[PDB]
DNA sequence: GAATAA
DNA sequence: GAATAA
DNA sequence: GAATAA
DNA sequence: GAATAA
């Protein structure tokens, strides 16, 4: 919804097609995003393996290849990103409280 | 869907922009892990991933 | 390997079952009403004067 | 006739795009006069034929 | 058997198509219900390893994907529902006791 | 594109 | 008319 | 014109 | 019946 796809997040991410991009903004009156492709990777699924005693805890991050990353998409219900600083934008720790792609109840997400 | 707009053009001149176009509902996506209920609270899971995003 | 056995059953794809608010009801408004169209009065809306429908 | 068009199985108040309100007229006006105009006028996109002087 | 397709076991579980359903049983002076399809969907199977010495024992809980989720049927005794409130019916926390998909003996499960 | 669209 | 309808 | 457009 | 005759 926003813009991340110049890579806001962190000023690190620029790249010659951000580069490129600026100096066509400068030489045109305007422009059309006319496709926008995601492609998202998966290396890998890992959980935190917690092992408990009473009164003790033994962590171990462990691989689950039978799980898998669930791109969740709101098709049902009306919903917002807050949006704050360019990196307040970012696949990572960009969240919103209370909002599960599981509910009890009525499972909003495809 | 229907634009109406005023872009100055400086001072003296204006335009009224003015166009039609498709409407695009963009829901919201996500990247989430399973929710998976441990003895304490749910399962930790954390994924390495290469997004690739090309515009 | 992961595998079990059952009937009607399917490796999981997509299911979001709610629809993306599209559906429509339809009925139609039906409303007959025996009238009468009176000119023979002198009072407001009985006089040689045309009755409307305000469609 | 009316279709009506029922509403998401998930809250969308952000669903009005698509949604219009009707023709009514707004005002403190106890009496209002709701208009009627007869016709729509046909005018053509075409340029003439049988028109004497030759350009 | 019962009725939890309008999700009683906890009234968070409402969506429209419940309401909708109200407002017809309202304008409705009769109805048939024509079908219902059931879908599971599991996710994980998850046990509880149980690392135990003597007088001791670790708790983990662990990704099985060699195991899986049995839907017994009982097709061959009759059985009985116990039923008290609208939650004592849910998928999870509704039980009856001395009942196993496994018996030692005549295993009455499909 | 009996209610005038050459 | 894997859940036994000769 | 799995996300209900009879 | 480039000078307008639908």
């Amino acid at each position: 919804q926003c813009i991340w796809w110049r890579g806001l997040q962190n000023a690190a991410n620029v790249n010659q097609t951000i580069n490129n991009m600026i100096a066509l903004n400068t030489i045109s009156y305007g422009v059309r995003f006319l496709k926008a492709k995601l492609c998202i990777e998966v290396y890998a699924v890992t959980r935190k393996r917690l092992i408990q005693t009473g009164a003790t805890s033994y962590y171990t991050d462990d691989f689950e290849q039978g799980q898998n990353l669930f791109i969740g998409w709101a098709d049902r219900k009306a919903e917002s990103i807050p949006i704050t600083t360019p990196a307040d934008l970012d696949e990572t720790k960009l969240t919103v409280a209370n909002t599960t792609l599981f509910d009890a109840n009525n499972d909003n997400i495809t | 869907e229907i634009v109406i707009a005023t872009k100055a053009i400086g001072a003296n001149e204006s335009a009224l922009v003015t166009t039609i176009q498709d409407r695009r509902s963009y829901p919201r996506l996500m990247l989430s892990q399973p929710q998976i209920k441990d003895e304490t609270d749910t399962m930790k899971f954390k994924y390495q991933i290469r997004i690739s995003t090309e515009l | 390997t992961k595998e079990g056995y059952g009937k009607h059953i399917t490796s999981m794809h997509v299911r979001n079952i709610f629809n993306q608010g599209n559906q429509v009801i339809r009925n139609i408004v039906k409303q007959q009403r025996y009238e009468l169209l009176d000119f023979t009065g002198t009072e407001a809306g009985t006089t040689n004067l045309p009755k409307i429908i305000p469609y | 006739e009316m279709e009506h068009h029922i509403k998401p199985d998930i809250a969308n108040p952000w669903l009005t795009r698509q949604t219009l309100p009707l023709p009514a007229l707004s005002g403190d006006g106890t009496t209002r006069y709701v208009p009627c105009v007869p016709y729509e006028t046909h005018v053509s996109q075409r340029n003439w034929n049988h028109v004497g002087e030759y350009l």
